[PDB]
RNA sequence: UUAAGAGUUAAACCUAGCCAACGAUCCAUAAUCGAUAAUGAAAGUUAGAACGAUCACGUUGACUCUGAAAUAUAGUCAAUA
């Protein structure tokens, strides 16, 4: 679901802004996955499972019984009075889907501006969905694997 | 879960030894890791310094080594993995006393045997008021094992002039407990535990001025 | 902002007073005159300090700045000379300090206003020898001579080819009198190359920067990885920087035709294939255009290509 | 004209056999390259997991 | 009928459909295009003179013969001069 990550993106924008150093997300597979990525990739400090109210202090099985009410916990990193995650918006769009093959991902990279997407930047992350896998860009050309280029952070 | 966990906090890195239910007690996995990651950690420019600490926090830093396994390594017969064991252990406690960068031992709970290696060759050993400090290798019909030897007669503060109060504690195996441990040299500084996670904020901030070298 | 500026001289100079009717004088010419000096019978600016070529191997540029304009000189003792406000030349009042103590990379710097131009080193006739008979005789490869000599590999083919050039002409009485001091009082305006100073030998380790690298691209990566110069030509889809340094120092079917007396020209037939070979069908014509095709013939005739 | 179609048939079905030989060429370089990607590298220690999770 | 499908053309019978606001029908305007030319950072935009490709026409309209292929710059009839 596109329109839910946009929400996501947006609202660790809003919480970068006020500088919360934890926050939620909804508990869905390409949520996981996304922010596992950023996990990975320094973005964010810590990734829990969790409910409405709060992290899981210790393991709480998901099951139809409680699958509304669970959340993806992620705290946010700050350092030297600047917000290490300051944007993230998506690429493809719910109403105008991108995708791409590995030429256009390594022209992407190299500083082509294709599709009117603008080239990958010094510092930024830009994630690609192959398969119901979210990965960074990079990884998909060495991977040798098309896909849908789905959203830049910063 | 992982026997150790390896976080980030802004600089530092955390190395959380992870084993609750037999009080962190060292394996050769938990070792071998521990050393892989701390050599790692050696080159990386982004890494200022390691905090050593507890998930299991209150009771137990690291209640000793699992040397129950290399008895029965050795009622087996399998005496190389004994070797592998004590090579694991003893090159990692050489690792972090050669260490270049800052490490920072939280001895919040029981530390014993390799928690004592763990912690005694840092320069910054924080004791709290759950610190229950020992050193019982006398009733195993083992020795000082994790380089106590060479540390206990350097580090010890009263009545140490000739290694005597380091045979003392190494013989008999007393329990030195929070701030006795502290007074006597054998943690460097005394926190209390409420305290230990804004000291770890602290410690995932400061960064060398300038210049960049945290060595 | 921005007007006409007539190029007067940076430094001072006497501009013209009260002037006769018929004089009909600028005082850019009152200046010129005055930085050349007085011209002898013999149309000769002997009291200017670049009318006559150096002789040590030390090219005399001009420094407007460093001298303040003061271009005289006594031609026999060297020493400065001023135009004092009776029309004589004499000493100066005082002494310059900025011409004593001239930087030495400033020596070898032809115009003052650009620091990155400056004059190559000559080669002495003994090391062009000593470099052709390496070559010829010896068959060291231009490799090793690059490196002993401290010369780049085209440099010391070209010295090749030159002196082969200048065997033949002096086998052949060719280099004239006149030939020989030209080229002695120019040998003895530069520098010489020094093959044993570090800073006056080339740079030996120099590639074409190719515009694929030029573009800036950056790796985020796990803290402790390396990354080399070989990992980086993998992502820069290049050969590495070494092999091509390494590089830098170092089948078709025809048929000739058959000729009989009196034909004038052979065919030779050159093997093509077909998609490939031909003049195309509908090709851009540039002959209206600016950038129409200029070629050269082997004798060296302008054609259109 | 039987050279051009006996050559003709002989570049087709060599054609055939290079392409076979590119494709199964091909199918274990990528393999190689896959698999050496998945070399455990030290450095990996360094990027933080949550297998469990 | 045609070498050959098809309301293509001719004849008969039926069914009541078909297209259209993502623009039908109608009207106007225009030969079309390129690895051609112009322009621009590029997407594109412009031209379609030159080079090449395709179509249509040879004063206007319809028909016919021959022919593998023609409503042919042919022939017949008519119009215009
Ligand atoms: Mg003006
Ligand atoms: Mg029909
Ligand atoms: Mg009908
Ligand atoms: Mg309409
Ligand atoms: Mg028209
Ligand atoms: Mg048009
Ligand atoms: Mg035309
Ligand atoms: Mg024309
Ligand atoms: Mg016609
Ligand atoms: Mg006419
Ligand atoms: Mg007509």
């Amino acid at each position: 679901s596109l329109v839910k990550l946009a929400n996501t993106c947006a609202h660790l924008q809003n919480c970068s802004k006020v500088r919360v150093a934890l926050t939620s997300i909804p508990y869905t597979k390409l949520q996981l996955q996304f922010a596992y990525n950023l996990y990975q990739q320094g973005f964010l400090s810590s990734l829990q499972k969790g409910s409405t109210m709060g992290p899981d202090k210790d393991f709480v099985e998901v099951t139809p019984d409680n699958i509304s009410t669970r959340r993806l916990w992620v705290g946010l990193k700050y350092r030297d009075n600047k917000p290490v995650l300051s944007s993230c918006k998506l690429i493809s769009k719910p109403n105008s889907r991108i995708h791409l093959p590995m030429e256009d991902m390594k022209k992407l990279c190299s500083g082509v501006t294709i599709r009117n997407i603008k080239p990958l930047q010094p510092g930024e992350l830009i994630l690609v969905r192959a398969h119901n896998n979210i990965m960074d860009i990079n990884e998909a050309i060495s991977k040798k694997l098309d896909g849908e280029v789905l959203c830049r952070v910063k | 879960a992982p026997p150790v966990l390896f976080t980030v906090q802004d600089t530092a890195r955390v190395i959380t030894l992870n084993r609750p239910k037999k009080l962190n007690a060292l394996n050769a996995e938990m070792s071998e890791s521990m050393f892989k990651t701390l050599n790692e950690y050696a080159k990386s420019d982004t890494t200022n310094l390691v905090i050593l600490k507890s998930s299991n926090r209150p009771r137990s830093f690291c209640a000793g080594g699992d040397v129950a396994t290399v008895a029965i390594f050795n009622f087996n017969k399998e005496f190389a993995k004994s070797i592998k064991f004590f090579t694991d252990e003893y090159s990692l406690n050489f690792q972090i006393a050669t260490y270049l960068k800052p490490i920072v031992t939280f001895m919040d709970g029981i530390t014993m045997g390799g928690g004592v290696g763990l912690s005694i060759h840092t320069p910054f050993r924080i004791a709290t008021e759950n610190t229950k400090w020992a050193m019982p290798e006398m009733d195993i019909g083992f020795f000082p094992d994790v380089g106590s030897t060479f540390a206990l007669p350097r580090i010890v503060t009263l009545a140490n002039s000739n290694s005597q109060m380091a045979l003392y504690l190494c013989l008999t195996g007393e329990v030195v407990t929070g701030a006795d441990a502290y007074m006597l040299g054998l943690a460097s500084h005394y926190v209390s535990s409420e305290n230990l996670d804004a000291l770890q904020k602290r410690l995932g901030e400061i960064s060398p001025p300038f210049n960049n070298d945290p060595q | 902002f921005s007007r006409r500026r007539i190029a007067y001289p940076f430094y001072p100079f006497k501009k013209l007073g009260r002037q006769h009717p018929k004089k009909h004088d600028t005082n850019l010419k009152t200046a010129m005159r005055q930085f050349l000096g007085p011209k002898n019978y013999k149309g000769e600016y002997v009291m200017n300090k670049y009318f006559t070529v150096p002789t040590n191997h030390v090219p005399n540029y001009i420094k407007p700045d460093l001298e303040r304009g003061q271009s005289l000189e006594h031609p026999v003792t060297k020493k400065p000379l001023q135009l004092r406000y009776d029309g004589t030349l004499g000493p100066p009042p005082v002494e310059n300090k900025r011409l004593q103590n001239i930087f030495k990379d400033r020596l070898l710097q032809p115009f003052p206003s650009n620091p990155h131009c400056k004059t190559n080193y000559v080669l002495s006739p003994q090391l062009k020898q000593s470099i052709f008979e390496e070559i010829t005789v010896e068959g060291l490869s231009a490799q090793q001579v690059s490196q002993k000599y401290g010369l780049k590999i085209p440099r010391v083919e070209a010295i090749v080819k030159l002196v082969s050039v200048e065997n033949s002409w002096n086998r052949r009485n060719r280099v004239s009198s006149d030939l020989k001091t030209m080229d002695e009082t120019l040998y003895r305006m530069f520098p010489v190359f020094d093959s044993d100073a570090s800073f006056k030998r080339e740079n030996l380790s120099e590639i074409p920067v190719p515009q694929k690298t030029l573009a800036s691209r950056f790796l985020t990566i796990a803290e402790s990885e390396p990354f080399g110069p070989v990992d980086a030509a993998h992502v820069l889809e290049l050969e590495p920087a070494v092999e091509t340094l390494r590089n830098l120092s170092t089948n078709t079917k025809v048929i000739y035709g058959e000729l009989v007396e009196g034909e004038r020209s052979q065919y030779k037939f050159t093997n093509a294939k077909v998609g490939k070979v031909g003049y195309r069908y509908g090709s851009g014509n540039r002959d209206n255009k600016k950038d129409r095709r200029i070629g050269f013939n082997k004798l060296g005739q302008m054609v259109y290509i | 004209l039987i050279e051009a179609f006996r050559k003709e048939e002989a570049r087709l079905l060599h054609k055939h056999e290079y392409l076979q030989k590119r494709t199964k060429e091909l199918e274990k370089a990528k393999e190689l390259e896959l698999e050496k990607l998945n070399k455990e590298k030290s450095s990996d220690l360094t990027i933080m997991t949550l297998d469990k999770m």
